[PDB]
């Protein structure tokens, strides 16, 4: 286990529920050996990068977050068991990676998270089934809010995701087509003809299309559109799944011999309590945003130090002593005020002048 | 009694009850002058009683005591002083007063509902036992721009007349007439002062950050050009002489109000530099029909308001290039509390539908309150006929030639010529005039008025209302 | 009931005068004989119609200049836009107190077609799907890199202040507040990106430079620049997709490359200290200078009179 990949738990008969995490899992399975990496089910609060998927290079103890960063790092520092118009192919791969991460993610967010019916039936149970007990009340809400913000530019809402209803279906179909037509020009099957893209691009495309197609939802507008209109993409997704993750991807080297047991290392009682507490203080109406900013800065400094940079020393001691001084001043003032004898008397009398 | 006021008396002891949370120095500087006022020692029961009444009226000014709890007990002084110079010369009075609640906190909260509407009203009062008052008026909307207000008031050297206030505010004013909204964020420093004659001076320093945002889709190019960020650090002086018998229903007397403001010039620093002054003069003359007796209720009132906005350079020099005024500072005319018969901001320059302001204005009014039949003159109801008129013009540099490639900068001569032309434009032509009848309600908290208007003369692009128009508030033309 | 009294309300008013003249500021700013495009620029630059320093305004200004529309530009702010964001166009006043409705960025090209100072299909033609995939690079990777380097980078603090907060107000407190909100907004946009972002910290979006991967954003920008250079190299002509005249794709790329070369192309001493190549240097070195020569050609086509465009 030279490198450890921290990803979400399995869902919808797939190794992971997140598109980027599934893409990273597929890339690792296709390139690295079975015993050269470990998969760890986790949540963003469990990793200092605060973002999944996250790779921890145990050879150097480096925290790398993001699918693109993980793929770039593994090319520069490959593990021992690594086996990955050339310029035009690289340019096409970069362009399609950017297009996927920029436009296919809002579509998946609209299908799974923005849609209230779909989120309340499959997505929320799937997220709650891969987290310890008190977490599903803090992390899935943040994930859903982030995905809704991602898909906000699409201009569609939960009501649209299903007579005005038939007008919304046209908008959904147009939004799906605007992405699927672009994605359909590439020969993701790596067969004869069509465009050619890198293995990383193919893995990312599968990661997005798998969550856009396979999950069974009460309102499968996206799955119906895909099956009806893009049989090539449906066949690519099915073949890639059946080739890379057979029997639901249970043969992957999950930590401690299982997906559920993998999370147990970082899901101790104290760790889960601390994560839940931090999530709670992050929502305080007054100091929540300041606490979140301080924690984010601390974790960013930790990640940079792990990478090898030399961040400026933190000024936490100065802030702590200033806050303590202010608290002591406030306490002294309130103690002076409390117990002060009344400023006047009940009766007040003035004698005649002398 | 009628004959009791002849006997001279002297105030021996002054006792005050129910002031357990008030500093001695507060009552010290007000009650000794009452105490030693018996120097005359002649028919004092006809003068010291009113003196004590004035003293308790001054006591009411502190706001820290309950009005319904003002008590004054009087009793002849039992000690038989040797050789009394006059009858019952020894006299003591007793004053009993109950303080208001020391902390009022009207936390109307709807935290469960999305629209919080948490109008916190911390009115912490009488801190340090010297009539210091701290007021917090924080509020929130439907997760929109939250309001914020915090005022701290304190009398100076325990003088209820001279009062110093510090305020920090954050509001969002809506301006439907000009198709935008103003976001205000700044602090003030006022020094109010009540003269013994009854006048009210008020010197205030304000440094607010204005923001024009939320433009309506029908916003005019002028409003679009004036949108952005601005800071106004100004020093303003307000003087009021209200001799009217009833401010809500002025039947006799007069009112003179002057609001002079200097912004940006000299030590003050900001994005706008001007000298704005407004003068308001009002009056009312009762008309008693000789046939009827007592207060007839018929009066012939009037009014007159003037205002000049003079652009000034930024710096310590009176001779320099000055920027033209912005829509934030320009005057607005028209409405029920203004020249009647016109829409709110219905007078002055109009860019399309937006009511942009002007630099000088001159409003006037001639009303005549009339009592309703089968109704006493003391009744707040009254019938009114008005003849409101007004003008509102904007400054421009048409007369000045050779503006230059660099614009929006007028020299002293250009600004003076523009001001002269703007003032001259008031004299030529009939002012925007409207007349109508209506009923006025003299509710003590605020005046209510509903009238049937009919515009007569107005400039093109101005808005007038020909139907029933209602008006509430305390300031009317 | 409406019929009888209407003969009385219509008689009034009795006298109507000519409308009051607009204020001096309104007469100086809103009066013009040409349509005015309101962009993020300076007073000196707007007089000569030089390119704006905001890429969003610069793209539309370049498209309008390629559309032959005779127009002028004036500095403005986001608060004055009908859609809450620059740029927008105000057609000339028909009357001294009346003006037509503002034209948003979406309707800019449609407006430019009705006033041919023609066949403007190339400026708004639908792109092929591969062209859309490549446009994703410009609209996400380059935009995120520009936003990060301009706002969240302390190196460009003086440039950001001079470009955005100094002309807004002369008050130090107001300038600081505006800078704080600008940085918050820019961090919020940058964080909504799979590369260099995507951190889950709370139910609120990330609004700080510490929740953003600057290295990932920079790497994505470099990859995007190389890919765009290769795509330009594919075309046989001097423009993208082998077109005879520049189009929407060329304008979109130019609106970022020109600004990067103009402002971010600083000295190599700063680059050597941190090992980070500046955005302008990356643009110049992408491919074999294809992006730099494309920017020069776009400048020679849309601003042929300008000559101080080097940096
Ligand atoms: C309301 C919030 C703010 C916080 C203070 C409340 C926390 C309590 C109510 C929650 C937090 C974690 C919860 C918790 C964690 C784990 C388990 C194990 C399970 O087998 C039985 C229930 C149990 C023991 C539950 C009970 C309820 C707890 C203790
Ligand atoms: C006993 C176990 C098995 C389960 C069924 C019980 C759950 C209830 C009793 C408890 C456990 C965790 C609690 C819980 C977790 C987290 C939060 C977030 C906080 O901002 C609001 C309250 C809220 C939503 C509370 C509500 C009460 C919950 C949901
Ligand atoms: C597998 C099991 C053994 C793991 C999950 C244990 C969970 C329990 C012991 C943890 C999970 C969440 C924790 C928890 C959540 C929130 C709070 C609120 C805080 O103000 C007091 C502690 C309290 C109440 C702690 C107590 C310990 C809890 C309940
Ligand atoms: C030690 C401190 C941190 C303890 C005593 C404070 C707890 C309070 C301030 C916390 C505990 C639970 C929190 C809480 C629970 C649930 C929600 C719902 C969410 O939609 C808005 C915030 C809100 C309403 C937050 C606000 C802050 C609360 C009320
Ligand atoms: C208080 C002392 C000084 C005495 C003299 C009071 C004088 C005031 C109240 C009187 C004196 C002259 C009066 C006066 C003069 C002329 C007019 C014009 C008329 O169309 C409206 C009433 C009005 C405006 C009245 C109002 C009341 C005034 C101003
Ligand atoms: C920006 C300008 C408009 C501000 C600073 C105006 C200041 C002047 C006009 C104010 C400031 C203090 C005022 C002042 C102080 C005290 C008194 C004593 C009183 O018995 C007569 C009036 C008089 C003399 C007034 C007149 C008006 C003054 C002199
Ligand atoms: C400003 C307030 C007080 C209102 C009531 C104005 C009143 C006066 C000044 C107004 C009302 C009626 C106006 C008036 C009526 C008719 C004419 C005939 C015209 O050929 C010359 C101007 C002239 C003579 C104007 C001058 C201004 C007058 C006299
Ligand atoms: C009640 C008195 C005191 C005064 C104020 C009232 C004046 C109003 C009601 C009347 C008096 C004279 C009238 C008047 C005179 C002459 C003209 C010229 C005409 O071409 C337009 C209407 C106009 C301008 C009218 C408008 C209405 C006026 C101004
Ligand atoms: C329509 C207007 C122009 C008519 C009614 C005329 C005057 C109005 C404005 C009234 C309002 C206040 C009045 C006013 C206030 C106080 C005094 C002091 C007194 O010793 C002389 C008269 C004088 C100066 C009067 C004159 C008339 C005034 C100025
Ligand atoms: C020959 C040129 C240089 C002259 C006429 C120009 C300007 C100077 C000297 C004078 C002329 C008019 C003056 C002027 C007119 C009116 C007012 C309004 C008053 O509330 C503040 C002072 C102020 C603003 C002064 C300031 C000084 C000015 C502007
Ligand atoms: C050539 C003449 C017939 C034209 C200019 C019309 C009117 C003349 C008589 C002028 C002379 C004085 C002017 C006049 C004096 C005072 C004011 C008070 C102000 O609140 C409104 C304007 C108003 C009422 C104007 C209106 C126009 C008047 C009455």
């Amino acid at each position: 286990g030279a490198v450890q990949l921290h990803v979400w738990g399995p869902a919808f008969g797939l190794p992971s529920i997140d598109a980027e995490c599934l893409a990273a899992i597929a890339y690792l399975a296709q390139t690295l050996g079975s015993a050269d990496y470990q998969l760890i089910q986790s949540s963003p609060s469990a990793v200092p990068t605060q973002h999944l998927p996250t790779l921890y290079d145990s050879r150097t103890s480096t925290w790398i977050g993001g699918f693109t960063s993980i793929t770039a790092h593994l090319h520069t520092h490959p593990p021992p068991t690594f086996q990955s118009t050339a310029a035009s192919a690289t340019a096409d791969g970069t362009a399609y990676t950017a297009f996927l991460s920029a436009h296919a993610a809002p579509l998946l967010a609209l299908s799974l998270y923005v849609s209230s019916a779909n989120y309340g039936a499959a997505t929320r149970p799937a997220y709650s089934a891969v987290l310890p007990l008190p977490l599903p009340w803090t992390e899935p809400p943040a994930v859903r809010a982030a995905m809704a913000r991602r898909a906000a530019h699409l201009g569609l809402s939960s009501l649209d995701a299903d007579t005005p209803e038939q007008k919304s279906r046209i908008r959904l179909e147009e939004a799906a087509r605007e992405v699927l037509d672009v994605l359909a020009e590439v020969d993701w099957a790596a067969g004869g003809g069509g465009r050619q893209v890198a293995a990383e691009v193919r893995c990312l495309a599968f990661g997005y299309l798998a969550l856009m197609l396979l999950p069974d939802v009460p309102r499968p507008w996206l799955r119906e559109i895909m099956e009806g209109r893009y049989p090539a993409l449906c066949t690519f997704v099915r073949d890639f799944r059946a080739r890379v993750f057979p029997q639901g991807g249970k043969l992957l080297p999950w930590a401690d011999g299982g997906a559920q047991a993998s999370a147990s290392a970082s899901a101790s009682a104290s760790a889960v309590a601390l994560r839940f507490v931090r999530a709670v203080m992050a929502e305080v109406p007054l100091v929540g945003e300041w606490w979140s900013r301080w924690w984010t800065a601390r974790k960013k400094r930790e990640v940079l130090a792990s990478k090898g940079a030399k961040p400026a020393p933190s000024n936490d001691l100065l802030l702590l002593l200033g806050a303590g001084l202010g608290l002591t001043v406030v306490g002294a003032g309130v103690f002076f005020y409390r117990g002060l004898p009344p400023f006047g008397e009940a009766v007040q009398v003035w004698r005649k002048p002398v | 009694l009628d004959e009791h006021i002849l006997t001279p008396a002297s105030i021996s002891t002054l006792e005050v009850h129910g002031a357990t949370n008030t500093r001695r120095s507060l009552l010290d500087q007000i009650f000794k002058p009452v105490l030693e006022d018996t120097a005359a020692a002649g028919t004092t029961l006809g003068q010291v009683l009113d003196r004590v009444g004035a003293a308790t009226k001054k006591l009411a000014r502190f706001d820290i005591f309950k009005e319904e709890g003002f008590g004054v007990f009087l009793s002849e002084a039992a000690p038989p002083q040797s050789a009394p110079p006059t009858d019952r010369t020894d006299l003591d009075i007793s004053i009993r007063v109950k303080e208001k609640s020391r902390l009022v906190f009207s936390a109307g909260t709807d935290f469960g509902n999305a629209e919080g509407s948490a109008y916190t009203n911390a009115v912490v009062r009488n801190i340090f036992g010297g009539a210091e008052t701290l007021t917090v008026n924080a509020s929130t909307g439907t997760r929109t721009r939250s309001a914020y207000n915090a005022t701290f008031s304190t009398p100076i050297n325990g003088n209820p007349d001279l009062r110093l206030s510090v305020e920090a505010l954050r509001s969002a004013t809506q301006k439907p007439w000009a198709s935008h909204e103003e976001h205000l964020t700044g602090a003030n420093l006022r020094l109010a002062w009540l003269t013994e004659k009854g006048d009210t001076h008020a010197l205030a320093y304000s440094s607010v950050w204005r923001q024009l945002t939320g433009l309506a889709p029908t916003a005019s190019p002028t409003v679009r050009a004036d949108a952005g960020d601005s800071l106004k650090s100004s020093l303003t002086h307000t003087f009021t002489r209200d001799r009217r018998d009833n401010p809500m229903l002025p039947q006799s007397g007069y009112l003179f109000r002057s609001v002079s403001e200097l912004a940006g010039w000299g030590p003050l620093n900001g994005d706008v530099s001007f000298a704005k002054t407004e003068v308001e003069a009002s009056g009312a003359l009762p008309v008693a029909i000789p046939g009827l007796a007592g207060k007839s209720g018929v009066s012939v009132g009037g009014g007159l308001r003037l205002g000049v906005l003079y652009p000034l350079p930024l710096g310590y020099s009176l001779t320099g290039a000055a920027q033209p005024s912005r829509i934030n500072d320009r005057f607005q005319l028209g409405g029920p509390n203004d020249v009647r018969g016109f829409k709110i901001g219905g007078l002055g320059p109009h860019d399309g539908v937006d009511a942009v302001g002007g630099d000088v204005f001159a409003a006037g009014s001639v009303n005549a309150l009339l009592p309703l039949p089968r109704t006493g003159p003391d009744s707040p109801l009254r019938l009114q006929l008005y003849a409101n008129a007004g003008r509102l013009v904007a400054l421009n540099s048409k007369g000045t030639d050779k503006e230059g490639k660099e614009g929006l900068a007028m020299d002293s001569a250009a600004v003076f010529k523009g001001v002269k032309s703007a003032v001259g434009k008031l004299t030529n032509g009939i002012p925007s005039l409207a007349a109508g009848v209506g009923l006025v309600y003299a509710h003590p908290v605020a005046r209510f008025e509903l009238n049937f208007s009919l515009p007569l003369v107005l400039r093109r692009g101005e808005e007038g209302r020909k139907g029933l128009q209602v008006g509430v508030g305390i300031s009317f033309l | 009931i409406p019929r009888p009294l209407q003969r009385l309300f219509d008689y009034f008013p009795l006298r109507i005068y000519e409308p009051n003249e607009l204020p001096e500021r309104s007469q100086q700013l809103t009066s013009g004989d040409l349509p005015t495009l309101y962009v993020f620029s300076t007073d000196s630059d707007a007089r000569l119609g030089l390119p704006s320093f905001n890429p969003g305004c610069l793209k539309w200004q370049t498209l309008l200049r390629l559309a032959n529309l005779d127009f002028r530009i004036l500095p403005s702010t986001n608060h004055s836009s009908p859609t809450g964001s620059l740029p927008f166009l105000l057609p000339p006043r028909t009357s001294p107190t009346a003006s037509p409705a503002p034209i948003p960025a979406s309707g800019l090209l449609s407006f430019a077609r009705k006033n041919p100072w023609l066949d403007l299909g190339h400026l708004d033609a639908d792109l092929p799907p591969r062209a859309q995939a490549y446009l994703a690079l410009i609209t996400h990777s380059l935009r995120n890199a520009w936003l990060c380097a301009l706002y969240l980078d302390p190196t460009h603090d003086a440039l950001l202040r001079r470009l955005y907060v100094d002309p807004a107000s002369s008050s130090r407190a107001v300038r600081a507040a505006l800078l704080h909100q600008l940085r918050r907004a820019a961090a919020e946009q940058v964080a909504t990106a799979s590369s260099g972002g995507g951190k889950i910290v709370s139910l609120a979006p990330v609004d700080s430079a510490d929740g953003i991967d600057e290295e990932a954003v920079y790497r994505s920008a470099r990859d995007a620049l190389d890919a765009l250079a290769s795509l330009l190299r594919e075309s046989e002509t001097a423009w993208f997709f082998g077109t005879e005249r520049p189009g929407s794709f060329d304008a979109a790329l130019f609106s970022y490359t020109h600004l990067m070369v103009e402002y971010m192309s600083e000295e190599e001493d700063t680059e050597s200290a941190k090992g980070r190549v500046s955005l302008g240097r990356m643009v110049k070195e992408a491919g074999n200078g294809e992006l730099a020569e494309h920017r020069e050609r776009m400048l020679g086509v849309a601003w042929p009179e300008w000559d101080g465009y080097r940096r």
